[PDB]
């Protein structure tokens, strides 16, 4: 019987693999600029 | 195609299928819990408008100001609720600014200001989020309203919009 | 080297309650257990040596007969246990100490049945004296009457 | 060959596990968002990860089978629901030890009949439920 | 004064069984200490009475 396993949606790289990275590249640019700025912040002290 | 693509997108599209499941387990849960709550709520809300069904209040002409309250969601995949409230409220606004009327909405769902900010940016007066994640209760309800007082519109004639 | 014996490590074992020391009753019972596994590996003597099977095998001359002997003659010593003695006489002064705190208790426990059993035959008639109530249930000095 | 080829005492635990993966594995998708989920299932959510938890094994160190026995004992009759499911490798070790050490007569007597009676039954029970205690 | 009367007979009850589970506790686990000390003894001899005659069978 033909079954699955976990991590299979980016590995056919198709629609949803691309969505799902550039929904996790998007996410994470915004939360390494927001640690950047409390870096920064935290480093002027 | 071939085999291999063949086999990965089967593996892909099965993997999907479980997790719509599993969100439809979900989803089938948060609205038995809301149905629950609903019925004090609905109460509640029909005792607090029963003052005003009971009386004629009604705006007697144009005032220069106009509040719109969007109520809506952070979370997506609902389907047509967030276009329709989004729908209502375009089509609401536009009909009280052909009467020269000074139009502001406030959106407590971050969908609306996703939807309404290509075109009305700027009559949002104040935004809120994390709607949606959690079941909504009166403390939630009660800082909306206080900011919305505290915004300094002063909006003579009011008007909310829900599903 | 037979087992030295010991009691069963019950719930006495954690009704120490050591100020700070539950970790030290911890720590021992850790060590009961490893002390058992210890025990448990291996027998209680290492395995005879097969010497003459030994010398058999053994195509040197003098460097196998001379590490025999030796082995013969090799007598490893045992551990002393001082130590055990001297916590042996601390457990005995701290019985000596839970004993007279015993006895205290007992005491104390003796004057609280006497003055139970004089509560509950005093009690009487309800219709005693106003100074008489005093007993279980008396007033204060002047400014104490607030309410 | 099924259960025929085992112990009346692995048998009788074997059962219960087996059953109870089942039910965890039917709901093991939904274990990404199990704290918005029925009670029942979170019940079988954490059940099944405590008896995964269980099976797993290090290398090179096989276990008797009056060892295995107790452990999915311990584990079967909810005496692990309370521990957090890190933990349960840790407390699995310690407990091995401890039977192994304290109470080798009850093992040597589960191995010698071959289940786990009633009065075996219930020195488990006291056995689990002081260690259990004692375990914190 | 019925409720004084049975606080105070109360109290002085469960005084009593305190005490009487008191006195017992400190020499039930003293008794435990004791044993738990021999305990730690054990090991000691038998580590070298193992290791010599790997040791000389080794040399062999």
């Amino acid at each position: 019987g033909v079954r699955s396993g976990a991590g299979a949606v980016r590995d056919a790289g198709g629609a949803f693999g691309k969505k799902e990275q550039a929904d996790e590249e998007r996410y994470f640019r915004a939360r390494a600029r927001e640690q950047l700025a409390a870096l920064k912040k935290h480093h002027e002290n | 195609a071939t085999l291999k693509d063949i086999t990965r997108r089967l593996k892909s599209i099965k993997n999907i299928q479980k997790i719509t499941k599993s969100m439809k387990m979900v989803a089938a849960a948060k609205y038995a819990r809301a149905e629950r709550d609903l019925k004090p709520a609905r109460v509640y809300g029909i005792g607090s408008l029963a003052l005003y069904e009971k009386a004629d209040i009604k705006v007697p002409e144009d005032k220069k100001k106009h509040l719109i309250i969007g109520v809506s969601s952070d979370r997506g995949l609902c389907g047509a609720i967030h276009s329709s409230v989004a729908k209502q409220i375009k089509s609401e606004v536009a009909n009280l600014t052909a009467a020269g009327k000074e139009v502001k909405i406030v959106g407590v769902g971050d969908k609306i200001r996703g939807i309404l900010h290509r075109t009305h940016s700027d009559q949002f007066l104040v935004t809120f989020k994390e709607v949606g994640r959690k079941p909504p209760t009166f403390g939630d309800a009660s800082v909306i309203a206080l900011e919305l007082l505290n915004s300094g519109y002063e909006f003579d004639e009011g008007s909310i919009i829900f599903n | 080297r037979k087992l030295a014996l010991k009691a069963i490590d019950w719930v006495a074992f954690g009704e120490i309650i050591p100020r700070n020391q539950k970790a030290i009753a911890n720590s021992l019972k850790s060590w009961n257990e490893t002390l058992s596994t210890r025990l448990a590996a291996l027998p209680e003597k290492p395995p005879a040596i097969d010497w003459a099977y030994y010398k058999a095998t053994v195509a040197k001359a003098g460097l196998v007969d001379d590490f025999e002997k030796k082995f013969n003659a090799l007598k490893v010593p045992v551990p002393e246990d001082k130590y055990t003695a001297l916590v042996d006489a601390e457990e005995q002064e701290d019985v000596k100490r839970c004993a007279e705190f015993l006895s205290l208790s007992k005491a104390r426990i003796e004057a609280y049945e006497k003055e139970l059993e004089k509560m509950k035959n005093i009690i009487p008639f309800d219709q005693m004296t106003i100074e008489d109530l005093n007993e279980v249930f008396p007033e204060t000095k002047l400014d104490k009457k607030k309410y | 060959v099924g259960s025929a080829a085992q112990t009346r005492a692995m048998k009788q635990v074997a059962g219960t596990m087996k059953l109870e993966l089942a039910q965890y594995r039917e709901v093991a998708a939904f274990a990404q968002f199990g704290s918005d989920l029925d009670a029942a299932t979170q019940q079988l959510l954490s059940r099944g990860v405590r008896l995964t938890e269980l099976l797993k094994q290090g290398q090179y160190a096989p276990m008797a089978i009056e060892e295995q026995v107790a452990v999915i004992y311990a584990g079967v009759r909810g005496y692990l629901d309370k521990l957090e499911p890190s933990k349960i490798t840790k407390f699995e070790n310690a407990f091995l030890s401890h039977v192994i050490s304290q109470h080798q007569a009850l093992l040597g007597k589960i191995r010698a009949d071959g289940k786990i009676s009633e009065e075996t039954d219930a020195k488990l029970k006291e056995i689990v439920t002081n260690f259990l205690a004692g375990f914190e | 004064v019925k409720q004084a009367s049975i606080k105070q007979i109360q109290d002085a009850i469960d005084l009593e069984k305190s005490q009487q589970a008191l006195v017992q506790k400190r020499h039930y686990l003293f008794d435990v200490q004791r044993n738990n000390i021999a305990m730690a003894l054990e090991v000691t001899y038998r580590e070298r009475l193992h290791r010599v005659y790997k040791e000389i069978k080794n040399r062999l």
